[PDB]
C-alpha cells in the first residue's frame, strides 16, 4: 500500500497472505483385452509375442 | 527571601529501573540527580517515545 507523507492519521493497511490449492487425479483405465478359444491358440497363433503381444 | 539551617529541608532522589520489557536505555543527570532515559516505539502512531523521568 501507499500513504502520504506527515499525515495525521497513521494507520496502516494490513497486507494479507493468501495461499490456494488445486487436486489432481486418478480418473482412466486404458485397457487392451483378448480373448482366444483353445483351438485359435493351439492352431492359429504361431507366433504369441509377434501376432498378439505387440499388437 | 528565605533564611534556613542546612537542617531545614530534605531531597530525595530515586532514579527508576528500565524493566525486562523495555530496550535498555541511557542515563543522564540534571544537577547530579540521575536520570532515567527510556524509548519505545508506538506501531500504531508510526512513531517513536522517549520518556526522562525521576
Amino acid at each position: 500500500n501507499r500513504r502520504d507523507l506527515r499525515d495525521p492519521d497513521r494507520t496502516v493497511i494490513a497486507s494479507e497472505l493468501v495461499e490456494h490449492s488445486f487436486g489432481v487425479t486418478l480418473d482412466k483405465h486404458v485397457y487392451a483385452a483378448l480373448k482366444f478359444t483353445d483351438e485359435q491358440r493351439t492352431l492359429d497363433i504361431r507366433d504369441y509375442t509377434k501376432q498378439v503381444l505387440m499388437p | 527571601a528565605y533564611l534556613w539551617h542546612r537542617t531545614a529541608f530534605i531531597l530525595a532522589y530515586r532514579t527508576p529501573v528500565v524493566p525486562e520489557g523495555a530496550k535498555a536505555g541511557a542515563s543522564f543527570s540534571a544537577n547530579g540527580v540521575a536520570l532515567r532515559w527510556l524509548a519505545d516505539y508506538d506501531y500504531s502512531q508510526l512513531g517513536d517515545r522517549t520518556l526522562l523521568d525521576v
